[PDB]
């Protein structure tokens, strides 16, 4: 059982501080810090990371959303990192959610984050470039992979 | 550096209000919660069981014992902190703690 | 409705904080605070005693911090009293025996 | 021991609703309506009741029941007063079955009361030693 408490505006970035953004296509992505959205506002890159109380505590149990859209929630069904219709919900009576990661410190690295996935132990949200882009994916776990470490910076 | 204390109160009242505070150097992700027994978060318990939690938006959460039973008394009580590292517990039997 | 609360923390650390509160219907008129064993309130102590008392400036409000805790502390009769226009009420404890519970 | 705590400013009428003041000649009486006290509580090492001082807020004067008789030092009420009794220190206990009475216990001299007293026309301040006398019963407004 998950129960929601408290949620906070943040900004996510990876280590080369390309700042986690949602594209026209509904996309998370990363971009330059340097071109990242500068409204103050930054309707395209402020998350709302939701912290979770947590019947079995494992760790810091929460979700990513978009906090300038109506309900666009970071979700790993199916292995695949997508942006789900909907929003952080008061509860959810489960142990494992497709919404849910558990942020954790970096070994050796308390000032960055890896999340997990509650849905697919041992998978974690990591930068990875493709041609062009560079996309937010789930990846399995190697020590020291730094493309799963981010900063997760409060609004 | 990180700690979880629970206040307890030396005796029982008619309202029992338990403290439960966190200590995290992580001070943008830290918070405490109660949970009930093995599993049970209060918003789990079944309805009017006179047990509720006070979240303070250091990190508090405050559980309130009413009408309180013997198996209220004798319940192992867990304060959970939560952050980036491990979740750290601490727990309390009421019983004992006024019984001594 | 008169009364007078400790609460008291499950476990010794570096630093223990004791809250006493009052609850009195005499709102202009009620104060709580600690007498440490039978008759010294924390300004009669000597310096360095490992005492410390605050007073919150009706429900008063007197937390009593001890550090560099000894075993004379640990077993020392801690009273916390309520003063209004009625009798004075007490309520006590010896921490040892919450922590060893 | 005692030791100052917090103060409050107070307007004290006796049983005929008079209200305490100080007249020309620093004599404590009361009349119907200089009159503004401040009343300071004190911690006590040995708990009896409210240990208080009275004085003139518009200072030093302080209450005193020095020699058993009433008296207005030049002094303010102390931090602290080591020792379990003063002449400035009156316990303050509210009346039995009038939670909004009062009746103030010189510390130095138990069995001593506050009183109002008429005496001819006027109405005054005075130290007395008849259960349920209404004459040390007062009204404290804060």
């Amino acid at each position: 059982y998950f129960g929601k408490l408290e949620s906070k505006l943040s900004v996510i970035r990876n280590l080369n501080d390309q700042v986690l953004f949602i594209d026209q296509g509904n996309r998370p992505l990363f971009e330059d810090m340097t071109d990242s959205d500068s409204r103050d506002n930054a309707p395209r890159t402020i998350f709302i990371i939701s912290m979770y109380k947590d019947s079995q505590p494992r760790g810091m149990a929460v979700t990513i959303s978009v906090a300038s859209a109506a309900a666009s929630t970071l979700s790993s069904e199916n292995k695949i990192i997508s942006f789900k219709e909907m929003n952080p919900p008061d509860n959810i009576k489960d142990t494992k959610s497709d919404i849910i990661f558990f942020q954790r410190s970096v070994p050796g690295h308390d000032n960055k984050m890896q999340f997990e996935s509650s849905s697919y132990e041992g998978y974690f949200l990591a930068s990875e470039k493709e041609r062009d882009l560079f996309k937010l994916i789930l990846k399995k776990e190697e020590l020291g992979d730094r493309s799963i470490m981010f900063t997760v910076q409060n609004e | 550096t990180r700690s979880v204390n629970i206040h307890v109160p030396v005796k029982e009242t008619s309202k029992v209000v338990l403290e439960c505070r966190g200590d995290s150097y992580f001070r943008h992700f830290s918070y405490v919660y109660w949970i009930i027994g093995k599993n049970k978060t209060v918003d789990q318990l079944p309805p009017n069981s006179g047990y509720r939690e006070r979240i303070y938006l250091r990190p508090r959460a405050d559980l309130i014992l009413t009408n309180i039973t013997d198996e209220m008394r004798n319940e192992k009580l867990t304060c959970v902190l939560i952050d980036p590292k491990d979740p750290l517990k601490e727990s309390v039997i009421l019983s004992k703690i006024w019984n001594s």
